[PDB]
């Protein structure tokens, strides 16, 4: 074996990442950038062996010969004896969330409204939407299709970064990282509850994680289910406790990346990493635990369980599957 | 739709 140098996204990455290598012993070492896109050029340089990515970021990585190791796997719907490592992954459920007292909008209404992104190139956040809005409006105009948005990762200067707030010295406005007030699916949630936005486009999960007390966060502690409602594709509004009937997309799990090179590697030494800091892991909660950072995502989503096997040896396009392989491509038609 | 976009 030789050490595993992950590659963290943002300062608070970073710190969590060093504590990670300390509590490994300099198992797994750090490498740090200010954006995911950076951290696909370090591992491409190799000078970073592996991070965590959104879909959307596994397709840009896969066009370079990155290749997916493990994937992100939550809490299995449906029974399951088998371990949570062998257990195949059920995707997520993108959807658009809304205020439940912002009566007249519909996905039908969106037009000229507020938007919250969790980023510019993700999945839930991004391409499932506006790839849905450019072929319903069959336009390419996207960056005008919302009066104003915060889509981290656009031009600072344009109305896709707009709403968009920066860190607690309002410095990084628009960065993709979670120096971002409203970055990612919490802060794009955020965004929303905190009604910047006239609707988030996250997944199902991001809702039920920061209502009800779920969140202790101060912006989300006292938010309530009932007072948001999911945007269906027919037009409809439902419960945020109909996301299987009311989503987007079903999207592709997250899922470490790596140069094929050291895929085999990666591998070996993440799967030990779990044992010892995953759920019920060895180290966790005493010590160190790979999948929690209060609700803030880092380096993996929180609700995350193990990273589990891939069946298959999958090519990146296998892993995110045609249809949002297609999905993307004909997306990026509009740059 | 084939070139590494870096
Ligand atoms: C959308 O998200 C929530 C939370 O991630 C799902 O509920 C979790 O579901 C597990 C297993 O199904 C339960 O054991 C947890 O108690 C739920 N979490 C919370 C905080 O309530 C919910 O099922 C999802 N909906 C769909 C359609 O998938
Ligand atoms: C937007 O429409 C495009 C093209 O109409 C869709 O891409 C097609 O996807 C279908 C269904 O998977 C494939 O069979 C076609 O071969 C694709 N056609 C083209 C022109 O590439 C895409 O599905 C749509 N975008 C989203 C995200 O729904
Ligand atoms: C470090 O890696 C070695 C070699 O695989 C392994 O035996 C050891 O358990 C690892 N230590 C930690 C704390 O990860
Ligand atoms: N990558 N595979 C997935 O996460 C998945 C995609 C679609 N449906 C179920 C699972
Ligand atoms: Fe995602
Ligand atoms: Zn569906
Ligand atoms: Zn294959």
């Amino acid at each position: 074996y030789t050490r595993v140098v992950w590659c963290a996204v943002g300062p608070e990455e970073q710190k969590k990442c060093q504590q990670w290598s300390q509590q490994s012993g300099q198992n797994v070492t750090c490498a740090t950038a200010s954006t995911t896109d950076d951290c696909i050029v370090l591992v491409l340089k190799g000078e970073a062996d592996a991070l965590n990515l959104d879909g959307g970021y596994i397709y840009t990585a896969g066009k370079c010969g990155l290749v997916p190791v493990l994937a992100e796997n939550r809490k299995s719907s449906k029974h399951s004896s088998l371990d949570c490592v062998l257990r195949p992954t059920e995707g997520y459920l993108a959807v658009a969330v809304v205020k439940k007292a912002n009566e007249g909008l519909t996905w039908n209404s969106l037009k000229d409204k507020k938007s919250c992104h969790t980023a510019v190139d993700r999945t839930a956040g991004w391409n499932i939407p506006m790839g849905l809005i450019v072929n319903q409006t069959g336009s390419c105009a996207f960056d005008e299709f919302f009066s104003q948005s915060c889509a981290p990762g656009a031009d600072p200067k344009s109305r896709l970064c707009a709403l968009c707030a920066g860190d607690d010295q309002g410095l990084d406005k628009c960065v993709p990282n979670s120096k971002e007030k409203y970055y990612g699916y919490t802060g794009a949630f955020r965004c929303l509850a905190e009604d910047v936005g006239d609707v988030a486009f996250v997944k199902n999960d991001t809702v039920w994680e920061n209502t009800n007390g779920e969140s202790t966060a101060d912006w989300a502690k006292n938010l309530k289910r009932e007072d948001f409602r999911l945007l269906c594709l027919d037009g409809t509004r439902k419960p945020v406790t109909e996301a299987q009937s009311c989503h987007l997309a079903v999207a592709p799990n997250h899922a470490v990346v790596s140069r094929s090179d050291r895929a085999a590697h990666v591998e070996q030494v993440l799967l030990h990493q779990q044992a010892l800091f995953g759920k019920n892991g060895k180290n966790c909660p005493d010590k160190f635990c790979l999948f929690k950072s209060e609700t803030k995502n880092l380096l993996f989503n929180d609700n995350t369980e193990c990273l589990a096997k891939l069946g298959g040896r999958p090519t990146y396009e296998e892993y995110l599957g045609t249809e949002y392989v297609t999905a993307i491509a004909n997306l990026k038609k509009c740059s | 739709l084939e070139a590494c976009a870096f």
